[PDB]
């Protein structure tokens, strides 16, 4: 845990027998890491430069390690769990090396025959069991459904991420017996993200259970009827549900009614029992916990932007380097292949492992100190150091 | 010199002859703005409108990055613990190029292909004005926010380093200054509400 | 009912998009050719007062 | 055809070559604006040489960003190809353009000013890093929105 | 078909709404981030009076207000199915352009008055009144922006 | 097929981690019983969310070169 | 259309009851500037001289309250189906008011920052300077009276 | 008579009312600031020559009295069916007192400071000054003159 | 005849002429703001006058460059040719002379301040090296682009 | 005159022509003007060493006879009916030769200057004056050859 | 001296000037006029930076 509270005492000293940040952070910190970094083969790559510094720990903390190499190894935990998880997380996104691995039968099947060169489409015979289908790979539309799968997959994983550090402020709230926090902050700010963007998540999973072709009714866009909730209430373009006109006016009211009830019913337990020093500071709370459940939910699209990045650079350094010697039949081709074998290695064990993995791994970080701790992380404290 | 202004002077020259010629030969109709409107291809527009959406957005959160970054370092040899405090001046910086691309995600489902005959009609002239101011609004919103608030963390990192009770009090002005960028955002959400595709 | 014969609407978008990226060149050089080097941390001066 | 007139490949031509136009420029002051402050620190402390190199590699990545979109963009020009094609190639070139010039001024200068001052104050190379890493996703945002846009460039077009 | 609205006529009414947004954005954030250094420069000697002199930064913060209701009443005049005649057009552009100038320099004074007075605070006490006098005769220009836009509005509509 | 397939696998591993808060070490008690019960439920998310949006599918593939073989 | 009465007519009457407002809120803003920052600069030492030294704020805003009464009469004059002629006379009647207007905010905000800063070291100043600011407001109501004798004309005898 | 008389026409004397009474507003705004800050800089030692320096302001307000007659005499000439010659005629007139009054000003304002500021210590030099004003105040009479001479023609034989 | 009129080879000769021209005009900067350098700092220590030669050679490869370039295109003009080809020809001039450009500015200011400031510390010479090489490359993506692109302008055209 | 040949066609070989000595001889002026002043503020102290600091003026002087060469081999080329291919061609081929010369002579004189003001002083640095001064005569070469590459084909098949 | 050389540089204008004169018409044709405008052009641009020199 040592690295993993190291990582998380760089933003601030916690309060007196407050919940821990750097619990969490063993495993939502390499995971969030994972999503951005998915690939099989550079996850087996990072698992082996993580395990040639924990198979050896006596010989290396009893020497001068020099600042870049003492951050490598006292943070070695970190990289081994990133480079497990990128495995994970890589063979769930189906990509070794930007290729695919082929290790089930697919859920789509091709034509009987056609002529060579014919747009041809697939037949949808079933479903894909673990990870994405193998025949998506060249298609011509896989950016096409790749990226709403990868969209999507970052706004629900930001909303489970920022709901679950949101209970540890009850769990706080709850400890040192501070029951107007709870009527005062929780409930109503527990009320406004789950009725906006909580509703978003419902609806991202309600229509993926679906068919929107065997029923006959189009299939509406999410992001529409989330834009038209608050420009243009009542109205609705494409029914999901059978009552979706009342429910969408029930929750754009329950939205606006915890605006007065944060903001002042906080401050008026103080004054009958305003200030200035409370109400002014909860106005301050209040148009801060608004405005940051838009930009911090928003600012989980780097999952997919990070994910998308890798997987295009990671491809076109493959069909631009390795896979021009594949049509060298001879013997300066025997030579040609060695050349940029190396040339290629090179180029994705540094450009694509190294400082790509150090981007990642600070995108994940600035998620952990900004959108997960400004729920629950109340800040200042006093470090133990004794004499 | 100012040669810049002599360029200047000589467009002006060019333009009030030229105009001047058209009224007195009896062809000032030639000059058709309107015209112009109905030729011009609205893919042009529409992807006009689309990219400098996203370069103004992400210059305007790359300047006021480089004005708040460079202060923060500076304030940062004698008081080195206003680093991870005042990180969120640049994270106030970096959400408006997020903005940008809501807004570029937004305006490309609507880059279908139009045909031939039913091209130039009325819809889809609409649809490219509409796509194009609405770039350029969200987009200078952007800008204008950006440079504000990094301005104001520049300002709040000196006022941190100086005494660690004035950052709660300056903090209160970039929260001001980044409810622009999210105007910005409505507004150019709202301008393209009722607009089509290209059908 | 046309535009013009010599300036006509396809040769004026290209230049409508040689105009913008004429712009956004010039004032990237104008950045550019603003930038100096700071010698006085590259040498060093005597001063046998000190 | 009206729908796919002969100055249609110009709107490629000038937008491939924009894409590397214009990062490439941004990664030349980001390693001038760099590689200054790092000459002008290691005459006194020539240890930290390799460790502030760092904003030199991070503003190479920019110029990769304009390369990766100039080859998507290059591939799927023609002879008889569309306005919508045209234009479509026009705007990824000159979104990974606008954002690929102003990161790289972002790096520079910010990089600039952290390599100056990791020589005092050594705790301020974590904090040089967290500002460069937060100046480089603006390019990768102009190369995300590039290659959305390119994704629908010929698919149903005649 | 009708000789009175021309397919063009949208983009003078599009144009409208950019300019009342665009410009009281930018008079709006002239006007708090020229204030805000004053503030935050009066900081390091007296930090008491810091609370109190938040009004420049609130009184810039309306003309934003003010470019958000001009430009969310003309967005809601255009419909691709409507008639729209160049009249309207003409109005909107109009409407836009009186709230943006009006708010743009309201902002600019907002920014200069607000500097020079908070940091001529710290010194006299009894100098408050007469800031915020002056700083309610530099407000009513972008009041008077949003009246010619609210009445060429409806003038326009009909 | 089957979206009762998500809840199926919902309900092996929601029976699995309840499993393993009674049966956790005593040494390290609180760091074996969260690592491993919150690594189940963002490996179990993650399969959910990639199994759901293949199983109606709006969007086939095309691949317009594909040697017919 | 007419051929007296084109469709692109009511083009300049939009231009010119925009620049009513432009450039008098122009006018009005550097005149308010540049004489607060003489008031604010001048009341430290002496704050009881804060009403009385007010007054180029003052003469600096009724500029805007021209403007606006020109825009609105401009206003009440545009229509959809009206003439060259009508356009022209809006157009001429918002630049006149507009640049004289812009003229007096710079006079009006110069000498009130000069005289605001001298008068509190000469008590006898401040008739003198109450003196030149009369004369440097009449310049914009030589533009509102040119602007009304304008608007007067928009619309007799016309066809 | 669209060939004598066309539409486009009052434009052109729409700018020569509106550009009397623009210049002329210019020039008499520097003419009061320029030497409106020497009178604030003067009388604060000596504030009993305050009604004596007021001279080089007063002799800035008639420019803007010419402008405002160009104005008003340009103004009852407009019309819809009105020659070229008309507004040719017209926008000359405008423009012959807008840019001698403008610069007309500019002299009033650079030698009425200095003389404000060298008749403290000299006071000799105050009858010195104003045959320098007077000779500044004649080239508004001559720009005055040619576009009141131009304005008789306007009409004279025009079919 | 409609693909091929009769002013399409001004695109190809302007950018035959604009590849020699932009990658000169940039290495001609790179070579007279580094010899300034050496010449300055080497009137005390004329023993490193071969060692600090380097940035003149790095600055003189971009010049290789282009004329690599505008000969490949200098191989491909004639009288009946396409638009397309000429579009094609002007892209590639201009994206090899701009980049190249760009890294002659690069190459010009890190050797004026890391000879000057390898004089006196000797360890920054192999740090010099290492920007040097990140500048450098800046000239070889243009010539990938433009080359990639140059092998596209004739292969489909009639 | 006709489709393929118009009479337009030899303003671009003139243009072209003329182009190619003008900027050449720019850039010969600077590197003669700029390295020469450097050479009479060096030759005060040691007059020994003046025929050894001329070789910058000589380096500028090759440069002028590029432009030379260039414009005396497209002027042999004019003629009333050339086609517009070899006007293009023209053009290029000077406007590569003048601006690439105009490089090299600016980078020749910005270098001349302080390598002549430190080869006196330091008496092994003319050696290296002397490498870096080729490696900046060279970009006026490759102007040339791109030029009579461009000036070779011209006429080949133009009918 | 110098003041010698810089006279010489007006009088070659002055003989390109007389020389262009006499092949002046009233109906001469494009290529002439082009020709002579690229030789006036080509010795005043050179004796400008010849006489700044």
């Amino acid at each position: 845990t040592a690295g993993f509270q190291s990582i998380c005492d760089c933003y601030g000293i916690a309060q007196y027998r407050e919940i821990n940040a750097g619990l969490p952070t063993i495993v939502t910190f390499p995971f969030m890491f994972a999503i951005m970094f998915g690939d099989m083969g550079h996850g087996f790559l990072m698992t082996l430069a993580a395990l040639s510094l924990v198979l050896n720990e006596k010989k290396i903390n009893k020497m001068k390690r020099g600042e870049i190499f003492d951050m490598a190894f006292t943070g070695r935990y970190i990289i081994l769990l990133m480079g497990v998880f990128s495995m994970y997380t890589g063979f769930l996104y189906n990509d070794i090396f930007s290729k695919t691995m082929t290790i089930f039968k697919s859920g789509w099947k091709w034509p009987d025959h056609w002529k060579k060169g014919e747009s041809i489409t697939a037949t949808s015979v079933g479903t894909y069991p673990i990870g994405l289908d193998w025949a998506w790979h060249g298609t011509e539309n896989a950016l096409l459904f790749s990226n709403s799968y990868k969209m999507k997959l970052s706004i629900l994983m930001g909303f489970i991420h920022m709901t679950y550090s949101y209970f540890f402020s009850l769990a706080n709230h709850l400890y040192f017996n501070s029951m107007i926090d709870i009527i005062g902050n929780f409930i109503p700010g527990l009320l406004f993200m789950q009725g906006i963007f909580g509703y978003l998540s419902v609806c991202i999973v309600y229509k993926w259970a679906v068919d929107w072709v065997k029923d006959g009714k189009p299939a509406p866009g999410l992001l529409n009827m989330l834009i038209n909730m608050f420009l243009s209430p009542g109205t609705i373009d494409d029914e999901l549900y059978p009552h979706q006109a009342k429910v969408q006016v029930f929750l754009l009211l329950m939205a606006l009614v915890c605006i007065p009830w944060l903001l002042l019913v906080k401050p008026l337990h103080f004054k009958f029992t305003d200030f200035g020093d409370i109400m002014i500071h909860q106005v301050i709370h209040t148009i801060e916990f608004c405005l940051n459940c838009v930009s911090h939910t928003a600012s989980y699209l780097r999952l997919w932007a990070l994910s998308l990045a890798h997987a295009q650079l990671s491809s076109v350094l493959w069909t631009m380097t390795i896979q021009i010697a594949f049509g060298f039949r001879g013997f300066v081709g025997v030579f040609m292949t060695v050349a940029l074998f190396a040339m290629w290695f090179a180029l994705t064990c540094a450009v694509l492992v190294l400082m790509e993995g150090t981007s990642a791994m600070l995108h994940s970080l600035r998620l952990h100190w900004v959108e997960s701790m400004s729920k629950f992380f109340v800040g200042e404290g006093l470090p133990y150091e004794p004499f | 010199f100012s040669f810049s202004h002599f360029l200047y002077y000589l467009v002006l020259i060019v333009v009030i002859v030229y105009g001047l010629y058209k009224l007195f030969t009896g062809h000032g109709s030639d000059i058709n703005f309107g015209k112009f409107l109905l030729r011009t291809s609205p893919y042009m527009w529409a992807n006009l409108g689309i990219a400098l959406c996203v370069g103004l957005s992400v210059v305007g959160a790359a300047w006021g990055i480089f004005i708040t970054g460079s202060s923060m370092i500076g304030a940062g040899v004698r008081a080195p613990r206003i680093t991870t405090k005042n990180l969120i001046s640049i994270i106030f910086c970096e959400v408006v190029a997020i903005y940008g691309l809501i807004i570029a995600i937004v305006f490309s489902s609507k880059l279908t292909v139009a045909t031939a005959e039913n091209m130039y009609s009325k819809s889809n002239l609409y649809t490219g004005y509409s796509l194009f101011w609405a770039g350029i609004t969200v987009g200078a919103s952007n800008l204008i926010c950006g440079i504000a608030v990094g301005i104001t963390g520049a300002t709040a990192a000196i006022s941190d380093a100086a005494d660690s009770a004035l950052f709660v009090k300056i903090l209160v002005i970039e929260i001001f200054g980044s409810i622009l960028g999210l105007l910005g955002l409505i507004v150019g959400l709202l301008m393209a509400g009722k607009a089509s595709e290209f059908q | 009912d046309i535009l013009s014969s010599i300036w006509t609407e396809g040769l004026l978008m290209c230049l409508i998009v040689s105009a913008l990226l004429l712009f956004i060149l010039i004032v990237a050089l104008s950045w550019i050719s603003n930038l100096d080097i700071t010698y006085g941390a590259l040498e060093k001066s005597t001063n046998p007062i000190k | 055809t009206e729908l796919c007139p002969v100055y249609a490949p110009f709107f490629g031509a000038i937008g491939c070559a924009s894409a590397i136009i214009f990062t490439s420029l941004g990664a030349a002051y980001g390693t001038a604006k760099s590689g200054v402050g790092i000459c002008a620190t290691c005459v006194l402390r020539p240890d930290l040489l390799f460790k502030n190199i760092v904003p030199v590699i991070m503003a190479g990545i920019i110029a990769i960003y304009g390369l990766v979109v100039s080859v998507l963009v290059c591939y799927s020009l023609g002879q008889k190809q569309a306005l919508y094609t045209g234009f479509i190639q026009l705007g990824a070139g000159l979104s990974v353009g606008l954002s690929g010039l102003a990161a790289g001024f972002a790096i520079g200068i910010v990089g600039d000013a952290g390599v100056r001052g990791s020589s005092q104050q050594p705790r301020l190379f974590v904090g040089m890093i967290l500002i460069l890493i937060f100046a480089e996703v603006l390019g990768l945002y102009g190369l995300i929105v590039a290659l959305l846009l390119n994704s629908r460039a010929t698919q149903d077009v005649v | 078909s009708n000789i009175y609205a021309p397919l063009y006529a949208p983009f003078f009414g599009f144009a409208g709404c950019a300019a009342a947004m665009v410009l009281s954005c930018l008079g709006a954030a002239i006007g708090t981030a020229k204030s805000g250094i004053g503030i935050a420069g009066i900081g390091t000697f007296k930090p008491e009076l810091i609370m109190k002199s938040l009004i420049p930064v609130v009184m810039s913060g309306i003309l934003a207000i003010y470019g958000l209701v001009v430009a969310v009443l003309i967005a809601g005049n255009l419909s691709p199915t409507e008639d729209y005649t160049l009249f309207n057009g003409f109005m909107h552009l109009s409407c836009g352009l009186c709230v943006g100038f009006a708010c743009l320099s309201s902002g600019y004074a907002i920014g200069m008055v607000g500097d020079v007075g908070v940091r001529k605070y710290m010194h006299q006490p009894r100098l408050f009144v007469g800031i915020v006098l002056i700083l309610i005769f530099s407000e009513v220009l972008g009041l008077y922006g949003m009246i010619v836009a609210l009445i060429l509005n409806t003038r326009g509509s009909e | 097929s089957s979206f009762y397939t998500v809840v199926g696998v919902f309900i092996v591993v929601s029976a699995m981690s309840v499993l393993f808060w009674i049966m956790a070490p005593k040494n390290n008690q609180a760091v074996w019983r969260s690592t491993v019960i919150l690594t189940l439920a963002m490996m179990f998310l993650m399969w959910a969310i990639t199994f759901l949006c293949q199983l109606h599918p709006l969007v086939a593939p095309r691949r317009s070169d594909l040697r017919p073989e």
